[PDB]
């Protein structure tokens, strides 16, 4: 049978959409919700049901000549302050920014705060 | 019943839209290819993607069923 508790993420997403006063955002049949923010940033919310967490994932766009050592220092950010991370996806060759929120900690204000955090992290890298 | 949500948090306002092919076309053209590649790969990023998609599809079917009960 279907584990109905896994609809928690959708319920949250509906409440978030209501807060944003917008047509409801939806998770697709891969458990993801792709969004464009401010006609500038690409962001995805992804439900990791097995690990009981929601992922916020963003497309990073560092300067072509940012030293890889700088990006690797950035990669430690989650350790330093529980903020967003970064890494290289080898399938696409694109740098990804990410934040994970355990199901236990999800709420509409937490999701809002963490999305803004991710966005500002993306903004900093793109213009560094 | 607007497509463009306003996320307000910490003295900032962000406009959110769902990312369909239409909304991607509005990005600057020099931004679109990477955005498309990012979105295409995003749902496969996390380990166990097959099984996650099986779960997601089943949940969405249940949601569709609950709507039919009302109607």
């Amino acid at each position: 049978p279907v584990d109905m508790s896994n609809l928690f993420y959708k319920t949250l997403l509906d409440d978030f959409s209501r807060s944003l006063e917008m047509q409801p955002l939806v998770f697709d049949d891969h458990g993801t919700c792709n969004m464009i923010i401010d006609n500038t940033f690409a962001l995805t919310l992804s439900c990791d049901y097995a690990r009981e967490r929601l992922l916020l994932i963003g497309l990073l766009e560092p300067h072509k000549d940012i030293p890889q050592q700088c990006l690797l220092a950035g990669a430690l950010n989650p350790l330093l302050n529980a903020g967003p991370g970064l890494g290289l996806d080898e399938k696409s060759g694109l740098y990804h920014a990410y934040q994970s929120i355990p199901r236990e900690k999800l709420s509409v204000p937490t999701l809002k705060r963490e999305m803004a955090g991710l966005l500002e992290w993306m903004r900093g890298w793109r213009e560094a | 019943l607007k497509a463009n949500g306003q996320l307000e948090v910490d003295g900032k306002r962000y406009e959110i839209r769902a990312a369909d092919d239409g909304t991607i076309s509005v990005l600057r053209p020099e931004q679109q290819s990477k955005a498309k590649s990012f979105f295409k790969g995003a749902s496969q990023l996390i380990g166990g993607s097959s099984q996650r998609a099986q779960i997601a599809q089943a949940l969405n079917e249940k949601v569709a069923s609950a709507r039919t009960v009302l109607h």
